[PDB]
């Protein structure tokens, strides 16, 4: 998570790939 | 304005010459002629629009690229929505994308209830929080936020274009931020500006009074590098000048931390990472009346780097810990506070072939736990006394996350797969047992039917002997009879596991081409735990590469897609696997590849920003026996001049703070110098718009990027539309 968000990946929720472009569907997961 | 063989921009040669310690050769001077293209100048300047210019050029050739990108548009022009969260005022809060906006907006219920989703999102909420009118222009964007525990305020982080930082701002939860409100008013916000927040996320304390956050040093304009970060703590209703230091470390500048809040109020928890491997320091804090406050008494209950730790929750003073300490594959601890010297147990023991990725403690005494299982997710719940009680969605075939808050009745999970657009279930504990689990949301697509398609997992075997499974996914009209073609992806490295994703825009080309979708679980990543990963770093990094090419391989020697028909695609890491397999694999073994913000310069990595992290990964160049391990890999430095490549797309945006986008600038420079007249082109697509820190593009934009990768991919490997 801390450690990950500097990683050479493409973009949180683990995008490892451009087509993970749509992120909403966890967007929520962690908010409160 | 016309691509052939042969017909590249010229590109200056310099005379730069790097000397290295070789362990077995001595003193090796390295020739560096493109290290110019490191700068910011004229004359690189010149060079991007040239090489930009001729890729553009080469893509308006194809008619077939502008059918693709309404194709893709259409295949996304469908709503989508998050699990909701209650808080404590009672009302259920939601992302929802109405289809194909840049950011989504969040949602709060009209009523205090549970909404019924089959009405509409406008029909059962309104509008809370929408970040697109962030700045007038769209120029700012929203990339992460968390609500008080008492629900009243919200904590926001924005970027905007040209930045390498995000800032904090905090707002009543009663003043929303919507087009109408910014018309009407003021923008309805605290004063509060938290500046220079980066790799972290928002930690508020159980009293609601503030949240805990990283920062880095304040920099005039007049370079790129963070260090000496700091660990913060912020009150509401105040400027940062008040802010409270928390922690930091002088001796070890290069050191970050992260921090949590126990939900008793009872401890505050503090990690230090040294570096990207998956190792952490964690110190716990008990707190009092006074708060949050500089002086804070550290009790140091993990002082080594050896192992992942990471907090679940606690009763009292024993505290349940996720780690692999004597444990690859993960387990749960318990680690008693209460003795002076801590007493450490296994509370959910290791699964020898199966990773614990994730638990939570749900409605206050039980357990939620995911492990994955070749690949793939599995759900259960646990009681107190650490009994596995039942399997949650037997059925269900992808990857898998929870959403809840410890103190409540029901969680809810989020579930997709590559035909599993977005389901969320939820749990209700109050319920009638048999009644408890149900469906509350499924995602509806557009023009598309995830029936037609067809996922499974084959194995096939790698140069050492090692067996490794792969994922296929095509139409169910596609036979594997040696014709169809094929895209493999790949990311191999730093223990993230490539799994199994949702995309509407694949789906789509497979359907359109009769094409197939193949996704090797390759050394390197941590599908199968920590000895996985340890199987391809550092001196076994090569493993990473002789795994994907044997993937790739496979597909064509047991008919699964045609000779010469494998594309291959990857970002960053992955850019570097796609840069790397072009260069060692066999004449031919792939017919398409497109690296996207890849790394390809071993040997000077870690001399631009924060690439020095990732020696853990790669090993340390200027150490003498590593060297020897790593510059025959550098695919900058094993281009050759007697090897046909395949049609080649590099894409790189110019403001990529990340990975600098001089590894592909060299990479393109030295393919173009070895092989000028190779019969298939060698391009490079440069974006020069500058995305701040954690933003993504605009969709409209990434339809058309998607159409240009795609296109590109169809016309090397012979595809027409029908």
């Amino acid at each position: 998570d801390t450690n990950a968000t500097r990683l050479p990946i493409w973009g949180g929720c683990n995008p490892w790939t451009a087509e993970h472009v749509d992120q909403t569907l966890a967007s929520g997961n962690d908010i409160c | 304005v016309t691509w052939a063989p042969g017909n590249y921009p010229s590109t200056r040669r310099s005379d730069h010459v790097d000397t290295y310690q070789s362990a077995s050769k001595g003193e090796v001077p390295v020739p560096d002629p493109y290290q110019w293209l490191e700068e910011s100048t004229d004359e690189v300047d010149k060079w991007t629009t040239a090489q930009a210019d001729l890729a553009q050029s080469y893509l308006d050739q194809n008619a077939d690229i502008q059918k693709l990108a309404e194709k893709f548009r259409a295949s996304r022009n469908y709503a989508k929505f998050s699990a909701p969260t209650l808080l404590d005022d009672g009302h259920w809060y939601w992302f929802y994308n109405r289809g194909l906006q840049s950011q989504s907006v969040l949602y709060r219920s009209k009523e205090p209830a549970l909404p019924d989703f089959s009405k509409g999102d406008d029909n059962v909420g309104d509008v809370f929080f929408d970040p697109n009118v962030l700045a007038a222009d769209g120029s700012a964007g929203m990339v992460l936020c968390k609500f008080s525990p008492d629900g009243k305020f919200f904590a926001y982080a924005v970027s905007h274009l040209g930045g390498d930082y995000s800032t904090i701002y905090v707002r009543s939860t009663s003043s929303p931020l919507s087009q109408a409100s910014v018309a009407q008013g003021v923008d309805g916000r605290l004063s509060d500006e938290v500046k220079w927040f980066k790799f972290s996320t928002i930690i508020w304390t159980k009293d609601s009074k503030g949240f805990l956050y990283q920062r880095y040093p304040a920099r005039e304009r007049h370079t790129r590098s963070d260090r000496n970060a700091m660990m913060c703590y912020h009150k509401v209703g105040t400027t940062q000048e008040e802010d409270i230091i928390v922690y930091q470390d002088n001796e070890h500048p290069e050191w970050i931390y992260g921090a949590d809040t126990s939900e008793d109020g009872k401890y505050l928890y503090l990690y230090q990472f040294k570096d990207t491997s998956k190792k952490n320091l964690l110190w716990v804090a008990e707190l009092d009346e006074d708060g949050v406050k500089s002086g804070i008494h550290w009790r140091k209950v993990v002082n080594e780097y050896a192992a992942d730790y990471n907090i679940i929750t606690n009763h009292g003073s024993l505290v349940y810990i996720k780690t692999n300490l004597n444990a690859p594959q993960y387990k749960v601890i318990t680690i008693d506070l209460s003795k002076d010297e801590p007493e450490i147990r296994d509370f959910i023991p290791e699964e020898k072939d199966a990773k614990l990725a994730q638990v939570n403690c749900a409605n206050e005494e039980y357990f939620v736990a995911i492990y994955k299982r070749n690949v793939k997710d599995e759900i259960y719940l646990y009681s107190k006394a650490g009994v596995q009680l039942t399997r949650l969605a037997p059925d269900f075939v992808g990857a898998a996350s929870i959403a809840n808050r410890q103190k409540q009745t029901h969680f809810f999970l989020t579930l997709s797969g590559f035909n599993t657009p977005g389901t969320i279930a939820r749990y209700d504990f109050t319920a009638p047992e048999t009644q408890r689990f149900s469906i509350l949301r499924t995602t509806k697509v557009n023009e598309l039917d995830p029936d037609d398609f067809e996922s499974t997992q084959v194995w096939y075997e790698s140069k050492d002997g090692t067996k490794i499974p792969m994922f296929i996914v095509r139409h169910k009209s596609t036979k594997f009879d040696g014709t169809a073609a094929a895209i493999q992806y790949g990311y191999g490295g730093f223990a993230t596991s490539a799994d199994p994703f949702f995309s509407p825009i694949i789906l789509t080309f497979l359907q359109t081409y009769g094409a197939i979708f193949a996704v090797p679980s390759i050394r390197g990543g941590g599908e199968f735990g920590e000895e996985w990963h340890k199987g391809g770093r550092r001196e076994t990094k090569v493993n990473t590469f002789d795994d994907f090419i044997a993937a790739a391989q496979f597909l064509v020697k047991n008919k699964y897609a045609a000779p010469g028909k494998v594309a291959i695609n990857g970002a960053a890491n992955g850019g570097l696997l796609v840069m790397g397999s072009i260069v060692r694999a066999p004449e031919g073994t792939f017919g398409a590849a497109v690296p996207e913000g890849g790394v390809a310069d071993l040997l000077k990595f870690h001399k631009f920003t924060g690439g020095q992290a990732w020696i853990s990964e790669y090993g340390n160049p200027s150490i003498p026996e590593e060297f020897d391990y790593i510059y025959p890999l550098s695919p900058v430095h094993n281009v050759r001049t007697d090897k046909v490549m395949p049609a080649t797309l590099i894409t790189v945006n110019i403001g990529d703070g990340r990975v600098v986008p001089m590894h592909s600038f060299k990479f393109i420079a030295t393919l173009q110098h070895n092989v000028p007249q190779n019969p298939h082109p060698l391009l490079i697509k440069i974006d020069k718009s500058w995305l701040g820190h954690g933003m993504g593009k605009p969709t409209d934009k990434n339809v058309k990027d998607a159409a240009d990768k795609w296109g590109f991919i169809a016309r090397a490997l012979g595809l027409e539309l029908k």
